[PDB]
């Protein structure tokens, strides 16, 4: 079972503070140590800082300007790590990661994606792609759905509730006016649909929204 | 059971504490400074034996100050356990010695 | 601190060979290194720990040695699920810090994109937009061109691409083309056409379809 | 006498796997290691592993991938690696040594050249190499073997012997058509012969043969 799990996204306006959470499960000892690292899109791996929920005492990267603080609920066995009076400079993905005293992450939660902006959540609209009537079909056909109009990253797209996986590639989202837009693409036999079902479920963290889009033949 | 024997058997129970107590403050309190190296508790505990034992090969030692107390403490603990194990046998010694003279 | 320097930053591979990543310790570090993989919006993974141990679940094509301030990542006979950045971490002394990173790169056959070009949708019609898609599939290598055009002509305006990083399912690439017009401006146009150039084909690769 | 005695050659298809076999002799202590070397032709000597006979244990250089697997029969003194899967990156001479635990190779074997292919094994053709009728000869006379059609390598071609050294030049064969060639050269005061006899022994490990050709005057 997941051994650290972590929200999908916060949403911070340019001042403002949050506090990340990591609810751990599995095996704990009192040589755990928790850590969390920032990573910026394009960018490497950036260690901020531990603690050690048996003690309760933590340690911070020296390197960088100190934008968090870390605490422990040894009870309800989360960690959590508030950053405080952020700016854009802040936003990337969080992740936190489980270290059994002996040096190396054993285990990294999914990863926090924390957006420093003025702007307002938006729901992304979900699209069906399907092909048009003049379209030559081959053994295989592609299908797809627009996600357009959301805010802010990131969206999870998955085909057939997780049971599609092959065949598919979900494009980075583009960034226009204040809202993302993105495409996956999903490919499978000719021959399958439209008698075997190909649905979209499209999932949006920061709104707390997942809506299912059927893929059918138009008209 | 003599005491001296008891003694000695308690001694080093409660030197195996220190040595496990020790490892655990070591990275404790040594995390958060820049360059230590006794960091992870499989090492601080082989640390804490080669201080107890007082070899000190150098390849590990604290640098702070909490680092240190808890060294100290783990140095005190091991020669007074080990002390206490050479009183314990010079005893044997003494009251064998008696007898082997019809005291 | 202990600086981690991972060179070269990219490393380009044919299927099958063996590869090697670097990773190089501001100073003498014993065994303290451990290596990680991060695909393309994954978390990271441990591959190997204390420079040269198995973690069970990792397959044996991957194995590590090194010690003191030089290490190595190895690969036997790299496959596209190994294409992602790389990662080595030590934990000889604090704070523990990362190598700036390695991605893997494949060279494989060239390959043409699968053009698909898609009308808007009713529903987004009903919104007072159109959004025509256009998906150029699995393609090698990651150059290439796309065209958009109205009823015969050229168009510019509207037009935003993606483009996917390598495909760690067959090391190809991907690019969407999306052309977004209001509902009225989709109304009084016939005819939508994407076109593709890729080094696969002296030709363009064109799918098109008439608003009627 | 020989510490170490190593079979001359293995032919080996690619795939399959081959044990080699090492003997030793001479002074035995529980502190022995043996080791094992490999070297490409052309290039240097690369340290393959190591094993301690008396505890049974071995140790992998881990910079390349794992080809061998150690073992040791204390009982008849040898030391073997098992080398599995086998490609014509595995061809090469592969020495064994014999280290008393200080460090150094005090002693090696005379290497088994390993060649993987799926030619088959052929013997060497012997051929003389007498002058022609019209040749003058000096106060030295040149003569020789032509050793053709032999597979894998190597052959060793020896003068009377062994008890001529001296005058012999043995050059490097060439590969045709999956078909090794060689000739060896022999020099002795014009005088000697044909008066004192002059052959050459040509062994070839690979197929377990071993022919002399005497080297007299043409007719
Ligand atoms: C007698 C004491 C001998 C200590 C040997 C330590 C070797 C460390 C190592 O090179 O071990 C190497 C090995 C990895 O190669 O580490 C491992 O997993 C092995 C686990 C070793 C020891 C247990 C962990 C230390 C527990 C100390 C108390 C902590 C309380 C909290
Ligand atoms: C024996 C000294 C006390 C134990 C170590 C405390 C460390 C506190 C954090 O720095
Ligand atoms: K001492």
């Amino acid at each position: 079972q997941v051994q650290l799990q972590q929200p999908g996204a916060e949403l911070v306006k340019p001042g403002a503070s949050v506090k990340l959470s990591c609810k751990a499960s599995g095996y704990t000892f009192t040589s755990d140590w928790i850590h969390w690292v920032k990573q910026r899109p394009g960018h490497g791996l950036e260690w901020i800082g531990e603690i050690i929920p048996s003690y309760g005492r933590a340690n911070y990267n020296e390197k960088i300007q100190k934008k968090a603080t870390l605490t422990a609920d040894k009870s309800s066995s989360t960690a959590f790590m508030q950053l405080s009076s952020l700016t854009s400079e802040d936003s990337a993905v969080y992740y936190c990661a489980r270290e059994r005293g002996d040096g190396y992450f054993a285990v990294w939660g999914a990863g926090t994606t924390v957006t420093v902006s003025s702007a307002k959540t938006t729901p992304p609209s979900v699209y069906p792609l399907a092909p048009g009537s003049a379209a030559q079909t081959n053994s295989m056909v592609t299908l797809g759905c627009l996600v357009k109009g959301y805010f802010p990253e990131p969206v999870t797209v998955t085909w057939n509730s997780g049971s599609l996986s092959s065949g598919v590639h979900t494009f980075p989202a583009v960034l226009q006016s204040d809202l993302y837009t993105l495409s996956s693409s999903v490919t499978v036999p000719s021959s399958s649909w439209p008698s075997e079902t190909v649905t979209c479920n499209v999932a949006h963290p920061a709104s707390s929204t997942k809506v299912d889009k059927k893929i059918v033949p138009r008209d | 059971s003599a005491l001296h024997w008891r003694a000695a058997g308690a001694a080093t129970v409660l030197l195996v504490i220190v040595l496990l107590a020790g490892s655990y403050l070591a990275v404790l309190a040594e995390r958060g400074a820049p360059g230590a190296q006794l960091i992870t508790y499989p090492r601080a505990l082989w640390w804490s034996v080669e201080t107890a034992t007082t070899v000190g090969y150098g390849d590990l030692y604290p640098v702070t100050l909490w680092g240190r107390c808890v060294a100290v403490v783990v140095m005190v603990a091991g020669i007074t356990s080990f002390g206490l194990v050479t009183a314990a046998l010079a005893t044997w010694f003494v009251g064998r010695e008696q007898e082997r003279r019809g005291h | 601190d202990i600086l981690l320097t991972q060179s070269p930053a990219i490393l380009s591979v044919s299927p099958g060979e063996r590869v090697s990543f670097s990773c190089r310790a501001s100073q003498s570090i014993g065994t303290d290194i451990h290596w990680y993989q991060q695909r393309t919006n994954g978390s990271p993974r441990l591959l190997i720990k204390y420079a040269s141990e198995s973690i069970s679940g990792i397959p044996s094509r991957f194995s590590g040695s090194g010690s003191g301030t030089d290490f190595t990542l190895s690969i036997n006979s790299v496959e596209s699920e190994d294409i992602a950045n790389y990662y080595c971490q030590q934990s000889n002394r604090w704070p523990f810090t990362f190598g700036s990173g390695t991605k893997l790169e494949i060279k494989r056959a060239d390959a043409a994109p699968t053009v698909s070009i898609f009308p808007p949708s009713s529903e987004q019609l009903t919104s007072g937009g159109a959004s025509v898609v256009c998906f150029l599939n699995n393609f090698y290598p990651k150059d290439i061109n796309v065209k958009w055009k109205i009823d015969g002509s050229e168009r510019q305006n509207g037009v935003l691409n993606s483009w996917t990083d390598q495909d760690s399912k067959d090391s190809t690439y991907s690019m969407s083309s999306t052309l977004t017009l209001t509902k009225d401006e989709y109304e009084r146009h016939n005819s939508y056409t994407c076109e593709a150039t890729h080094k696969t084909s002296t030709s363009p690769i064109v799918k098109s379809f008439n608003r009627n």
